[PDB]
């Protein structure tokens, strides 16, 4: 019987021989938790026009946070965009008036979700009106909401007052 | 092995000044259009380095302490630099490292080496048929107990001699951190008379050796030729320096390369730049 | 291996205390009693398990531990081992092996 | 007003890389090395400093 | 009546991504046992394997081994462990002599030929060579040390 005896000895010298790898499929333009070599994090992988130095695998911003990474296998420049996040704003009239409620998102378009978009973010549960009236509920980007007329919540541009020549 | 060169003449270690030399990429982190500050072993700007040379009546292959790290700069024509000898006792009593270039591959091994008083490589019979082929090996008599071996990719090195200005420049950085040898390399042509030229260059990573041994001393391998104590050396100059834990301001351009470096301690002016973390002092 | 945060063949298989456990652990040497001849089979333990057992849980499943792809069919064999095992007890055992 | 705000924001962010006495500034690193009872000791230092 | 922020929404990761380099530039472990001739029990060669990646799943799932056993380390855990130095021993011994290979063993081949220290963390592999080494008339090329 031919016998092959493998002697495993761990000395003070650095380690080299290691087990196999995985290298699963890659996904882009989605929120996912990615682990590249000894780096981990959560963000959106998007290919940008930046060019990393051949000897520099990982990049960093002024905050020491990596905004992009290079595929350990294939050669590509992938920008790391954090997943969508923001504050939850609830615009509703007082309990005495009505129970109607309008949800508002900040710094993000409509994703999760009368779904309308504004400069401040996604606004659901409201109606867009072209007629500008006096501000009622402050929102942002020069936009105010109010409860009016079979009445609901509408979103109109904040008026600066009547015109006088 | 125990024979010493007859033509070799002893000379005092003359010193020269370096301008920006000793700057290198600290890590693999990519950065652009930003100014980063980091501390590591560096060669201070406007510092004093050592002046060595090799020629057919003075030849320099002295021993020098490695300490934490050192900086090497040499102007070459025939690529007279054959490698370096790294070891604690520089004998078979311990494990010594040899980085050598045979003109084909880069041989890097860690074994128990037999140390020669004056190691080198001779080359005979140039004349016609320019030759330039290694023949005798004085680096080590024998080797055993090898815990490491490495060989680079095949390449063709031109050892033919040249005249006029030196056409080759090799500046390397050797250091040991957590038992990891770091080698940074840069090669660019220059027009030089003596000392060092005024300019900036950023060294790049070459190889990474996880050997994990202590090196208290080192030597600089050189190539000798004659048409083994009677060999002669060609005209060449190489330099050595000591690295210190100094903080530099590395200015990154839009492409990611370092435009210029600023030593936090030079004069009262530079200290103001690291205080403001900017190169513009109002 | 019995204590909050501790791991081992006990905490990871049969008996595990939670990390926030508040209590008192008492122990004494019964070797002069529990030890009978060559061993006492009244006290057994789970040697092998496919995952880590949570604290405050008792799993009596005797299912054969299968480390391979070959079906064990409830019997020992290649990559098939019987997880429940007995503590060897003897009066001559060392302090480490005494009950 | 713009510079004072930029320094406050830049400062606030760069503090995340500080150890604050902890072994490392990364949370998953401490959780992936020390035991549950040992990690909480280090994680508290980060939470306290941050 | 007014606008109130009751919380801060955050998008959770849908799935986890994994990426690494290739498996290329390995050590030819298959050629170690595939070698035509092996050294004698006294002549056993010691091969030093380092600076590569090792895949042990092919050797275990190939069913080309007669007996496979490890000491101190499980076969499934080898893939997740990095080792600095790996020495692969090669030699030929009798069938009944394979049982003497292990930490703290005895016998002729163990004491007078090859022995395993009590702390040996490696593994053992054997397969029947009767279809190669053994030939008509007998093969005396493989010897052993009987007395010491």
């Amino acid at each position: 019987y031919r016998v092959v005896v493998l002697s495993f000895e761990l000395l003070h010298a650095p380690a080299t021989v290691c087990g196999p790898k995985k290298s699963t499929n890659l996904v882009k333009n989605k929120c996912v938790n990615f682990n590249f070599n000894g780096l981990t994090g959560t963000g959106v992988l998007t290919e940008s026009n930046k060019k990393f130095l051949p000897f520099q695998q990982f990049g960093r911003d002024i905050a020491d946070t990596t905004d992009a990474v290079r595929d350990p296998q294939t050669l590509e420049i992938l920008d790391i965009t954090p997943c969508s996040f923001g504050g939850v704003s609830v615009i509703t009239p007082g309990t005495n008036t009505s129970n109607q409620v309008a949800v508002l998102y900040q710094g993000v378009n409509c994703t999760e979700v009368n779904v309308f978009q504004t400069r401040a973010g996604c606004l659901i549960g409201a109606e867009h009106v072209n007629n500008s009236y006096e501000c009622d509920i402050p929102i942002g980007a020069g936009i105010c909401a109010s409860y009016q007329t079979s009445q609901s919540i509408i979103a109109y541009t904040m008026s600066l007052g009547a015109e006088n020549s | 092995q125990c024979v010493n060169l007859t033509t070799r003449t002893q000379l005092p270690p003359a010193y020269t000044n370096s301008f920006t030399r000793g700057v290198y990429y600290p890590d693999k982190v990519f950065r652009s259009s930003v100014l980063h500050s980091t501390q590591d072993l560096f060669l201070p700007f406007f510092s004093n380095v050592t002046w060595f040379h090799a020629i057919h009546k003075r030849f320099d292959n002295p021993v020098l302490p490695f300490n934490d790290g050192v900086y090497f700069a040499s102007t070459e024509k025939s690529n007279i630099i054959r490698g370096w000898i790294f070891g604690t006792t520089l004998d078979s009593k311990t494990q010594s490292l040899l980085i050598v270039n045979n003109a084909t591959n880069v041989v890097i091994k860690v074994c128990e080496f037999q140390f020669c008083n004056d190691p080198f490589l001779g080359v005979y019979y140039h004349k016609n048929n320019k030759s330039w082929m290694k023949s005798e090996f004085r680096v080590y008599s024998s080797a055993n107990n090898c815990t490491f071996e490495y060989v680079s990719q095949p390449f063709l090195m031109d050892l033919e001699g040249k005249q006029g200005n030196f056409k080759n420049l090799r500046e390397f950085v050797f250091k040991n951190i957590d038992g990891y040898f770091k080698i940074y390399s840069k090669h660019t042509p220059i027009n030089l008379v003596r000392d060092l030229p005024q300019g900036f260059s950023a060294l790049e990573p070459l190889v990474d050796l996880p050997i994990g041994i202590n090196i208290t001393r080192f030597q600089t391998l050189l190539a000798l030729h004659r048409s083994s104590s009677g060999w002669t050396a060609g005209a060449a100059a190489y330099y050595v320096g000591y690295l210190q834990p100094r903080t530099f301001l590395l200015k990154y351009n839009e492409n990611g390369t370092i435009t210029d470096a600023v030593d936090c301690a030079l004069d009262p002016l530079s200290e103001t730049k690291c205080t403001l973390k900017s190169f513009t002092v109002e | 291996q019995i204590a909050p945060g501790q791991t081992g063949k006990i905490a990871d298989y049969n008996y595990k205390l939670p990390d926030d456990f508040t209590g008192c652990v008492i122990a004494w040497n019964s070797n002069n009693l529990d030890s009978k001849v060559g061993g006492n089979y009244n006290y057994r333990y789970r040697l092998f398990r496919k995952s880590n057992l949570k604290p405050f849980e008792r799993d009596i499943s005797t299912e054969i531990y299968q480390a391979g792809s070959t079906p064990c069919n409830g019997v020992q064999g290649f990559n098939c081992y019987f997880p429940l095992q007995s503590y060897g007890f003897q009066p001559t055992n060392g302090v480490g092996y005494q009950p | 007003v713009v510079n004072q705000n930029a320094q406050a924001l830049n400062t606030l962010v760069k503090q995340l890389s500080s150890n604050f006495g902890a072994i490392s500034s990364v949370l998953n690193d401490i959780l992936s090395r020390l035991d549950p009872p040992e990690a909480e000791v280090q994680i508290d230092r980060l939470i306290t400093g941050r | 009546k007014g606008i109130y922020q009751t919380s801060n929404f955050r998008v959770q990761p849908t799935e986890s991504i994994v990426r690494f380099p290739n498996i290329t530039n390995l050590c030819p472990f298959g050629e170690v046992f595939n070698a035509t001739r092996f050294a004698s029990v006294y002549a056993w060669n010691r091969k030093r394997i380092s600076n590569c990646v090792a895949d042990y799943s092919v050797l275990y799932n190939s069913a080309s081994f007669s007996t496979f056993k490890c000491y101190g380390v499980s076969p499934t855990k080898l893939n997740d462990l990095c080792f600095t130095n790996v020495y692969a021993d090669s030699f030929v011994i009798r069938g009944d002599e394979v049982r003497q290979i292990a930490p703290g063993q005895t016998g002729k081949i163990a004491d007078y030929n090859y022995k395993l220290p009590d702390d040996f963390t490696g593994c053992v592999i054997a397969w029947n060579s009767n279809n190669l080494d053994s030939k008509v008339g007998g093969n005396y090329n493989y010897r052993y040390r009987l007395f010491r």
